[PDB]
């Protein structure tokens, strides 16, 4: 899970991390700032009308630029080619930057846990120097048990280019970032640029935090901040019943158990000329109320012209799954065809339960068969 | 030295299994499927109910208690995420040779701490978390896989996906090749077993004549598997390898990831001699014809 900048900045401030003074608005009209910074608020990097971030000296100008941002899409290097519709903007007390540095704390598989990653040549496009000069990238692997040591924070701050009284100041901010990184169950805490003001203040000007979904049960307050506005209404409503929805551009909805299997389902539909509209992973747990709801959401989208049910290895006996579809389909009178592939315990009985119901249900034997039946029913 | 525990991946009929989270709904269901399949399930554990009987088997409060009484050599974990990492730690303490954690949703930080200790020892081998488990077709089933689609055979299967693994299993049986050992390493970033671990066993297992690797987009696991094969599977007694990568048609914040694949995963696997099947329904046929191209039938 990822939050907006203004949500991360507040979280960082509460844990002793130095950040700018910011305000958020939804309109261009909506500090005593000697200089103001205007930044588009989207869950994506590379925001830099052209440009997602601007610097001016007094308000007036912000009201003129905020009209060209709010309501418009902002296409960056890491956004979809269409871009991301900008809804909020940040107006903060802009500070001068003497030096731009890159710093990040993340759980990396290769590093077997947390690792500090920084470069003295930070700011804007850090990814250039990473590929260009691999020597400008520095790594300090942190021991999850011992924690971040003072020596490691000093060495990173030394390699980041913080000299004199700034070295011990930066090292203290690095320590607070790592402790925050662990406290909030984060997968990535990225500050770019990890700046240096002319007054001698080490500041985190921008912040990008990725949160571990698996830790939500102990991060209630943090996950309550998720706006969920940048997701399709179909996704948010699917999650209410513990169903992970992902939309595509097609006409064949997919209802599968297992992300890997669902991707293979979409992959094999393409192979036979079809285009999958969506794909709704049912996960391990299979509550016969979900299958009831599952069809309700998949059918809501008008582009759906057929639903493909591919369930292989469900925890529940496929017979119970067969009865949930029949009544769920009967209660709502499904219009589009329905190709059903079930596999698991007691399936020979489960299949006849489908076709011997007088309902528009076509059974499939395997995956390749289910795909060809789906592309054929959309003629 | 944690590699010394790789051998414990190869379960068999002599493996004595215990279930952590025994009386739990999931623990009861899969514990019953295990018994019906013939798995040597000798009991399980749930705090506060030790001594009583469940599914005709003894229940214990701790893992070391069940191990000393039943001499168990493998453990399967269905404990909820908030306490699953600690359930793994409990088994490593008891020095259970093989621990299979099925639970999904364990915080990454928890597993980072578990894996920190796991790598400093070589007595316990962990599979998972968030994996279907391991199964020796016809001898031992430690996981959630449907047992009826398996059949002892000649193809060693390793999969980073869950249910998708069953397609490779079902197909290898229908073509008459079957499976020698199927392992699901799970889909979490910090886990106790990776691709190379299972490949090491397959290449040195005589019963494993062919190999199927199930992958998908994201990460570097498939690439590391390729480099491993290009070194140890290219030369004299090269075993045929087949693979499928899910997400070919899947659609694509920060600069960290770019600093520290789909198309590239495929190109890398092919460089090591791996035959990549573009369709998820042709894993059995591809490996079959590869056996035909090598007179291995
Ligand atoms: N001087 C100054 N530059 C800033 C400030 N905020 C952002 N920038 C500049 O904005 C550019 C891109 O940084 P940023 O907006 O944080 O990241 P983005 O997500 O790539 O747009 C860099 O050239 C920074 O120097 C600020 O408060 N003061
Ligand atoms: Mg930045």
């Amino acid at each position: 899970m990822n939050l907006q900048e203004y949500q991360s900045k507040k979280l960082m401030s509460d844990n002793g991390v130095k950040v700018q003074r910011f305000f958020v608005a939804d309109t261009a009209n909506e500090l005593n700032a000697k200089e103001i910074v205007l930044k588009a608020q989207i869950l994506a990097g590379g925001r830099g009308l052209k440009g997602g971030v601007h610097l001016t000296k007094d308000p007036e100008v912000v009201g003129q630029l905020a009209k060209q941002m709010i309501g418009y899409n902002l296409a960056t290097k890491q956004t979809p080619k269409e871009g991301v519709k900008v809804n909020k903007v940040m107006v903060a007390e802009a500070l001068d930057i003497s030096r731009e540095t890159y710093l990040a704390i993340l759980m990396d598989r290769s590093c077997n846990g947390p690792v500090l990653v920084g470069s003295p040549q930070g700011g804007v496009d850090i990814e250039e120097v990473a590929a260009s000069n691999p020597e400008l990238i520095f790594k300090e692997q942190i021991d999850i048990i011992e924690g971040i040591k003072d020596s490691q924070a000093q060495r990173m701050a030394e390699n980041l280019g913080f000299l004199g009284p700034l070295q011990n100041q930066a090292a203290d901010q690095i320590k607070k970032l790592y402790n925050l990184f662990l406290k909030i169950d984060a997968t990535q805490v990225e500050v770019n640029p990890f700046g240096e003001t002319p007054e001698g203040q080490v500041v985190c000007f921008d912040a990008k935090i990725n949160f571990d979904d698996n830790a939500e049960f102990r991060q209630k307050d943090i996950f309550a901040m998720d706006d969920k506005s940048e997701n399709e209404p179909i996704e948010n409503e699917a999650a209410k019943y513990d169903l992970k929805y992902i939309g595509l551009d097609g006409n064949i909805a997919c209802f599968v158990n297992g992300a890997g299997l669902a991707m293979a389902t979409c992959d094999i539909i393409f192979l036979n000329g079809g285009k999958p509209a969506n794909f709704l992973d049912l996960g391990g747990g299979v509550k016969e109320s979900q299958v009831y709801q599952a069809f309700k959401l998949l059918t809501a989208d008008p582009k759906v012209e057929a639903i493909l049910v591919n369930i292989f290895g469900g925890i529940v006996n496929c017979a119970i799954i067969a009865n949930g579809i029949t009544k769920a389909c009967r209660e709502l009178e499904l219009k589009v065809p329905l190709v059903v592939r079930l596999e698991g315990t007691n399936v020979h009985e489960a299949q006849n339960i489908l076709t011997n119901s007088g309902l528009p249900i076509t059974s499939a034997v395997d995956l390749e068969d289910a795909a060809k039946k789906a592309v054929a029913s959309v003629t | 030295s944690y590699t010394a525990s790789r051998k414990h991946l190869y379960v068999d009929k002599n493996t004595k299994v215990i279930c952590q989270g025994f009386t739990g709904k999931q623990g009861t269901f899969h514990s019953q499927q295990a018994l019906e399949y013939g798995t040597n399930l000798v009991g399980g554990t749930t705090p506060g109910k030790g001594g009583k009987t469940h599914l005709g088997l003894p229940v214990f409060n701790t893992v070391k208690e069940a191990k000393e009484q039943t001499g168990a050599t493998a453990s399967v974990i269905y404990v909820p995420p908030p306490f699953a990492a600690a359930a793994i730690n409990e088994a490593i303490d008891a020095e259970v040779p093989l621990v299979v954690c099925i639970t999904e949703g364990i915080p990454q930080q928890d597993m980072v701490r578990v894996k920190h200790r796991l790598l400093r020892q070589g007595k316990t081998r962990l599979i998972g978390p968030n994996c279907p488990g391991v199964i020796n077709p016809g001898e031992c089933k430690i996981g959630i896989m449907p047992g009826h689609i398996h059949k002892k055979g000649r193809i060693g299967i390793v999969s980073r996906s869950g249910t998708l693994t069953y397609e490779a299993v079902h197909q290898t049986t229908q073509v008459g090749l079957g499976q020698s050992l199927c392992v699901g390493i799970g889909g979490d970033p910090f886990n106790g077993t990776d691709f190379t671990d299972c490949l090491e066993i397959f290449l040195n297992d005589p019963a494993t004549e062919g190999i199927i690797l199930i992958g998908e987009i994201g990460g570097n696991a498939e690439e590391n598997a390729a480099e491993f094969l290009k070194q140890h599977n290219s030369g004299p007694k090269s075993k045929p390898v087949v693979s499928f990568i899910a997400g070919l048609t899947a659609p694509p914040m920060g600069h960290a990831g770019a600093i520290i694949g789909a198309k590239e995963k495929i190109t890398a696997l092919q460089s090591a001699g791996v035959v990549v099947s573009m369709s998820p329904a042709q894993l059995g046929t591809t490996i079959y014809k590869e056996f035909e191209k090598r007179k291995m039938l």
